[PDB]
């Protein structure tokens, strides 16, 4: 019974100390790598059929 | 009385947990990236349909070849697709009728499924001279296998509807690892780009980050109301989006350890059954219950598009590794390639 | 283009194949049994004679696959429309347990499991074959103990016939797609042997109701 | 052997028949019945091919036949009503060849909705005696019995358009149909009797079946009315008819030229009353109604 909450506030107190970063800077980031890598995305940019092999 | 104690240290340490995920919140991915306008409507054609299942198809996952993919059905068969000629290349009987997930085996050498058996079967591909045969059977899960993937081309990790996952060793077939933590059905788990870290998200409207290496539970995610049905890590690797039964994706970010953002539509009420992203990361793809898949745009969390070439409820959607296509299926009996 | 004509043959057999399975897989009945763990479905299953269990057996140029799922020990919500359209459930109650508790007595948790499984969505035209089980039991029990341990507004005689026959209705009850399926019970008989008959005359009937449901002749 | 020169005003003459020089209260009567069934007719079928092309429920073999026999009856009200407008004076102005389109076009309408009734009955027993639960349906048979049933229909109408008329049999000429002869009326009256009479046998099997295999397990009362009704339609509507041709190709000097008129009108009801004796029992067709 109480090994269970013991372990669970042992695991979580890990969770509590954490390297923990402003939402701006992963945001930052996260935008830098979506508009970096937008030109590989064939969906994003849909591609003339002869360069798919779905299209014929 | 030192049970109650604990609990409400836990407390203390979750109130201390919140206000420093609030004190982190500098800002919102809303106001920051709203500088670039929306990218613009997307439209995808049914460039494909495969037949041959006389049954509900449960799942499916496409191989690093980006040309062959697999479904499971409830007819008891486990199909092996080329999307290009759209000729079925292997046709598997299963000892069991009751399956709900696939894997390729990154390698592609091997597949893997389970469901209502409790068992994780290995499919070995080789066929030297003889018809596929079951290469293994991985026991000592005591519920459902919900969803599996290959680490390796000797390792598997699997979760179970018993409110655990596992790290099985094809080989010597015993449970090299286990996780647990989870107070419900593990529904889903993602494997990161590294296959050092692996996101699962189960029945309690949680999601957990696990290492592979260590075993033990680095980061916990909230913020659903409902069961999440699957989850799909962010290209980057530093993100993953979850898809639940409150009709809502949302993508959490490791490094902050809190929501980013939300994407919700009134509109749409059903249940999420998949969730993926593009090769770019910019297109959240999210199969629904309406019968039909919704396009997001991730950064700004806006509608661009919607799939609906399905009669039934979509129970799978995937993006390749080329991001090329997307491939769906429903309990039609039916499979489809999109773009 | 060579040998990449071949394969789509070898293809198109894999093709061929499946539909013969599929063929074969529509020529056997399907039967779901479940219970609330001793509801006397052992006892079903040998008369008939971890994970999931399936029980074939035939009778009188009929086949039928029994799928057992006692052992799955999870939130039943997840995988039950898995099994959304088996010809039948075969839902089994053990009549004696009417008094014994696990708190609350097992029949309330039979009758809460049965309300779930009828009414269920997923379940709205398929039967539901009741079987309620340890028939002597239950009937030697009830000489000395009343039926108002379960159900306080029973009025009569603690008799077998009067009870079985009201928890019969009691279990019917539960039902509320009168118009969509129906209940087939029998109490299960011991050396009679003709359980099996049973579920072949009701898996019969349901077949040839759905048929003239099929075409305009119902 | 023949006479091919000579119009309707001679072989009217030839039989009994007048020619109805103008208009009469019968003339009138007649037109007015007619076009009400023919309103009633199109109406009715419109009504059910609409809502069998609106609901996708209705997406399965039983309903590619009741839409087919809805059509089929579509087509009859259609002839009916292109009958009216020239018959009675009008018939006067009408030749041979208007005269056999016109006979031609009854005719095939007429036997393409009796072989759909016997093509529903067909379906109806095979479906009734699989031991199958769900059994996915094709559209392979229900469209080869379908043109099967219509080239029936077609080829019987045919016939007589081109080579089979009293035309070149002038002792053997009908009373009813002057240009038509006896044998094409007798071969006509036998088809509608044998497809009834096998309805009437295939529908008392179904009854049979699921009477032993039910009882042991209301269906029968249903079932029962179902079948009496369905088969009680057509024998009310065809019964006249067919003794009507019976006794002008059998009893001669038997006076036939009054109850014709009638009797079509009556077979023509057939269809009228078709569309809702294979609808009624669905009410979900019946909600689709609107
Ligand atoms: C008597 C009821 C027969 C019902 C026949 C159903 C269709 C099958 C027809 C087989 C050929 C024999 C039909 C003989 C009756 C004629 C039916 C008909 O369509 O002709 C209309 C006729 O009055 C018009 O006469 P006029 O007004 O003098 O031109």
């Amino acid at each position: 019974s109480i090994a269970q909450a013991r372990k669970l506030v042992e695991q979580l107190k890990m969770e509590a100390n954490i390297d923990r970063i402003k939402v701006s800077k992963a945001a930052a980031d996260l935008m830098a790598y979506c508009e970096a890598h937008a030109k590989e995305d064939p969906l994003l940019t849909p591609v003339p059929a002869s360069e798919n092999p779905f299209r014929e | 009385s030192e049970l109650d104690q604990l609990r409400q240290e836990a407390e203390q340490l979750k109130n201390q947990i919140r206000d420093a995920r609030k004190a982190c919140a500098d800002a919102t991915l809303s106001q920051i990236t709203n500088n670039i306008d929306p990218v613009g409507r997307i439209q995808m054609r049914t460039r494909r349909t495969l037949r041959g299942h006389l049954a509900k198809i449960y799942a499916m996952h496409w191989g690093t070849d980006s040309r062959l993919l697999v479904s499971a059905s409830q007819d008891g068969k486990l199909i092996i697709w080329d999307s290009y000629t759209t000729n079925k290349v292997h046709a598997i009987p299963l000892r069991s009728s009751w399956v709900m997930t696939c894997a390729y085996a990154p390698s592609g050498n091997y597949v893997a499924c389970g469901g209502l058996d409790n068992i994780c079967s290995i499919y070995n591909l080789k066929t030297r001279e003889g018809n596929v045969r079951v290469s293994r059977e991985l026991a000592g899960h005591t519920g459902y296998l919900s969803c599996c993937r290959f680490l390796d081309d000797n390792q598997i990790v699997t979760s179970s509807g018993d409110t655990t996952c596992a790290l099985w060793d094809i080989e010597t077939g015993q449970q090299t690892t286990t996780f647990t933590g989870h107070t419900g059905d593990v529904m889903s788990l993602s494997l990161a780009p590294d296959t050092r870290l692996f996101v699962s998200g189960a029945c309690d409207a949680s999601a957990k980050l696990w290492d592979v290496r260590e075993g033990m539970c680095r980061q916990t995610f909230t913020g659903h109301e409902s069961d999440i049905n699957a989850i799909c890590f962010f290209p980057n690797g530093n993100a993953f989006a979850t898809g639940s039964d409150d009709a809502t994706c949302r993508l959490f970010d490791l490094r902050a350890d809190q929501e980013l953002m939300t994407y919700s539509h009134d509109n749409i009420i059903c249940g999420i059954t998949s969730v993926s992203f593009s090769k770019s990361g910019r297109l959240l793809l999210a199969g629904y219950d309406d019968f039909n898949c919704n396009v997001w745009d991730a950064l700004k969390a806006d509608r661009a598009g919607v799939l609906a070439g399905h009669d039934n409820r979509v129970s799978c959607l995937g993006v390749t590794d080329d991001g090329m296509a997307v491939a769906t299926g429903s309990w039609d009996s039916f499979l489809k390639i999109w773009n | 283009s060579a040998e990449d004509k071949a394969a789509v043959e070898r293809s198109k057999m894999i093709d061929r194949n499946l539909r013969e399975d599929g063929e074969k897989a529509a020529r056997e009945v399907k039967l779901l049994l479940l219970g609330a763990g001793e509801s006397g479905k052992s006892t079903i299953v040998k008369q008939m004679k971890t994970g999931i269990v399936e029980t074939h057996f035939t009778f009188k140029d009929l086949h039928f696959k029994m799928f057992d799922v006692g052992a799955q020990r999870s939130e039943r919500k997840k995988w039950i429309h898995c099994f959304e359209g088996v010809t039948a459930i075969i839902f089994c109650v053990a009549l004696s347990d009417y008094d014994l508790v696990l708190e609350m007595n097992r029949m309330h948790e039979s009758m809460k499991l049965f309300d779930s499984i009828c009414n269920n969505k997923w379940f709205t035209d398929t039967s539901i074959i009741l079987f309620l089980n340890k028939k002597d039991l239950f009937e030697e029990k009830i000489k000395k103990s009343p039926l108002t341990i379960c159900y306080p507004e029973y009025a009569g005689s603690n008799t077998y016939e009067e009870a079985a026959a009201y928890i019969q209705c009691q279990f019917e009850d539960l039902n509320k797609r009168k118009d969509t399926k129906e209940i087939y019970t029998h109490f299960t008989c011991a050396t009679d042997t003709k359980n099996v008959q049973f579920v072949f005359d009701a898996v019969t009937d349901v077949i040839i109701k759905n048929n003239l449901k099929d075409c305009g002749l119902f | 052997q023949c006479f091919y020169n000579e119009s309707i005003a001679f072989f009217y003459n030839r039989s009994g028949k007048h020619l109805a020089t103008e208009w009469n209260t019968v003339s009138k009567l007649v037109m007015g019945l007619g076009i009400t069934v023919c309103i009633f007719i199109m109406l009715a079928n419109l009504l059910v091919m609409v809502a069998i092309y609106v609901n996708r429920r209705f997406h399965f073999p039983i309903y590619y036949l009741m839409a087919n026999l809805a059509a089929a009856d579509f087509f009859a009200g259609l002839a009916y009503f292109y009958l009216m407008f020239n018959t009675g004076p009008n018939t006067r102005r009408l030749t041979v060849s208007t005269w056999l389109l016109r006979q031609g076009l009854i005719d095939t309408s007429l036997t393409a909705s009796v072989a759909n009734l016997l093509a529903i009955a067909i379906e109806r027993h095979i479906t009734v005696f699989r031991m199958q639960l769900h059994t996915r349906m094709s559209n392979r048979r229900v469209v080869v019995v379908i043109v099967v049933i219509w080239t029936m229909a077609i080829v019987m109408g045919a016939i007589p358009s081109v080579g089979w008329n009293c035309i070149c049999d002038i002792e053997n000429c009908s009373n009813m149909a002057p240009l038509y002869s006896d044998s094409y009326l007798v071969f006509w009256a036998i088809f509608n009797l044998v497809t009834f009479v096998v309805m009437v046998v295939l529908y008392a099997h179904i009854f049979g079946y699921v009477r032993q295999r039910t009882m042991r397990m209301d269906t029968m009362m249903s079932l029962l009315k179902t079948v009496v009704i369905v088969l009680g339609a057509f024998i009310i509507c065809w019964t006249p008819g067919l003794v009507l041709l019976l006794l002008d190709v059998c009893c001669p000097q038997c006076d036939v030229l009054a109850y014709e008129k009638f009797f079509l009108l009556l077979a023509e009801f057939n269809s009228a009353m078709n569309p809702i004796i294979y609808s009624y029992r669905d009410k979900e067709m019946s909600a689709t109604f609107r």
